[PDB]
């Protein structure tokens, strides 16, 4: 199937470089002109740069004229954006995004790459329970972390259905925190076993919590 | 450069009727030499990147269901969705590809008018562990509710707390279309063991009248 694999993201001082990369696959990539696309967060879409299918013409978004570089390697099928100077403002997932063979709109798009210009610490978060006391509430709090992304599952992806993972909010300390619950019979209490699988790939930190009704 | 401006920013329509979202570009997109508009209907999923719905201003993405169709020339666009179903919560983007460059407009959230529902409130301590680093996170729960808007008060020993907490809301649920919130009361470990009854407080129209859960520190 058509593909579009973002990689090179993440957190990266202002003024410094980042290079990000974008594995196409399941069509003839030389044939098709490629874009990059960015979304801070919590707002709205902005194209960034634009490449022919050759790599002879390119174009660029004012904001990213002079510092952005796209570029691409039809014999590895590969789409890159060099980007340099990089200000708070460039903070954003940056999607790599394909133009149809002969219309010219972007038909597909990747999953994007998180890029977050900082100079913020990279730092992995503590995880606490949220302990239940029909129905009953249990959860995980992944408190102090930076920068974003985290994942978190429950019993390795077994347990899905009634699971709430809340948006991240920035403390004032400027450290993300977030909590993730599930409802679940309160029968199941004393028999299933709860466990949120917490990953935060940027600090290298990975935590299994078990979760249970806290003992008197 | 191409402005392109939707309308509304915010939709809320019931299941099964029909949302329209209009779009208006700065200059005329329609290209002379083929007799096409250069504007594209997309939808937008939280944790997904867009998708395509529409091009040439009418015409529909393979795969994609009839229910949605665009329509318009030159400046002035409309996206109908008819027979809107609960999985179609998204934020709607219109985008002109007539000339670089590329242009999207500032988005339209449609969300879904469904009946009231009240939450279901959940409360919980801070951790023991957390404690020994000395810092007590207490959390409030709202589960399943609609509408968005809720009131949630906390209260240590009578006092309301107010600065100290932060909440965070779901994306309204594509099967269920409600919305759950948290809300996280944060102080010292100090200022934890000073005060005995910690209380969230919850007003929503689905509740006939507040709806409190507590618990007093140290006690089961």
């Amino acid at each position: 199937e058509v593909q579009l694999l973002e990689s090179g993201g993440g957190l990266v001082q202002p003024g410094g470089s980042l290079r990000l990369s974008c594995a196409a696959s399941g069509f003839t990539f030389s044939s098709y002109a490629m874009s990059w696309v960015r979304q801070a967060p919590g707002k709205g879409l902005e194209w960034v740069s634009a490449i022919s299918g050759s790599g002879g013409s390119t174009y660029y978004a004012d904001s990213v004229k002079g510092r952005f570089t796209i570029s691409r390697d039809n014999s590895k099928n590969t789409l890159y954006l060099q980007m340099n100077s990089l200000r708070a403002e460039d903070t954003a997932v940056y999607y790599c995004a394909k133009y149809d063979g002969i219309y010219g709109e972007l038909d597909f798009w990747g999953q994007g790459t998180l890029v977050t210009v900082s100079s913020a610490s990279t730092k992995g978060p503590s995880v606490f329970p949220l302990a239940p006391s029909g129905t009953a509430a249990l959860g995980c709090l992944v408190k102090d972390y930076f920068p974003e992304p985290v994942t978190v599952s429950w019993n390795s992806g077994a347990l899905t259905s009634g699971v709430h993972t809340f948006p991240a909010v920035l403390q004032s300390s400027g450290l993300y925190s977030l909590s993730s619950v599930v409802t679940v019979p309160s029968s199941s209490l004393g028999t299933q076993t709860y466990i949120c699988n917490v990953n935060h790939k940027p600090s290298n930190t990975k935590v299994d919590k078990k979760v249970e009704p806290k003992s008197c | 450069d191409i402005v392109m401006t939707q309308s509304p920013d915010s939709l809320a329509v019931s299941l099964g009727e029909r949302a329209t979202i209009n779009c208006k570009s700065s200059q005329s997109v329609l290209y002379s030499s083929n007799n096409k508009n250069y504007l594209a209907w997309y939808q937008q999923k939280p944790g997904q990147p867009p998708k395509l719905l529409i091009y040439w201003a009418s015409t529909r993405e393979s795969g994609v269901p009839d229910r949605f169709s665009g329509s318009g020339s030159g400046t002035d666009f409309t996206l109908t969705i008819s027979s809107l179903q609960a999985e179609d919560v998204a934020v709607y983007y219109c985008q002109q590809y007539y000339s670089t460059p590329l242009t999207f407009g500032q988005g339209t959230k449609v969300e879904i008018k469904r009946t009231v529902a009240a939450p279901s409130v959940f409360i919980f301590p801070p951790s023991d562990e957390q404690l020994k680093s000395g810092t007590a996170s207490v959390v409030c729960l709202l589960n399943n509710f609609y509408p968005r808007e809720a009131k949630v008060q906390w209260k240590v020993d009578n006092a309301l707390q107010s600065g100290n907490s932060q909440e965070s809301v779901t994306e309204q649920d594509s099967k269920d279309s409600t919305y759950s919130l948290s809300s996280t009361l944060t102080l010292s470990k100090a200022d934890y063991e000073k005060h005995k009854v910690y209380a969230c407080e919850v007003t929503h129209q689905g509740l006939s009248s507040p709806v409190t859960k507590s618990f007093n520190r140290g006690e089961c």
